[PDB]
């Protein structure tokens, strides 16, 4: 996994292109995606 | 003059309060900002 650097990605069927970083948003344990007010994917969880 | 000064000074004071509490006066400006940020959503949803 690479951070702070524009990359392409696929996470467990989530497909998208973006700039991954570390975050502070406490995701729900049983959750998977974060999202945003326009519904566009705003975060993820690294299953490994 | 004096009386006219006080009536003016005090009358300024209300404008703080009238703004400080009641949130309706700015509806206009508050309306423009919405409808712009409104349409963008309604614009972006279309991508779904
Ligand atoms: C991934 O592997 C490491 C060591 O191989 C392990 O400690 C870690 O728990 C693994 N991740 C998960 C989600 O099990």
């Amino acid at each position: 996994l690479v951070k702070n650097k524009c990359v392409n990605f696929n996470f467990n069927g989530l497909t998208g292109t973006g700039v991954l970083t570390e975050s502070n948003k406490k995701f729900l344990p049983f959750q998977q995606f974060g999202r945003d007010i326009a519904d566009t994917t705003d975060a993820v969880r690294d299953p490994q | 003059q004096k009386l006219i000064a006080n009536q003016f000074n005090s009358a300024i004071g209300k404008i703080q309060d009238s703004l400080s509490s009641t949130a309706s006066a700015l509806g206009k400006l508050q309306d423009v900002v919405n409808q712009n940020a409104q349409a963008l959503n309604t614009l972006v949803k279309q991508l779904s």
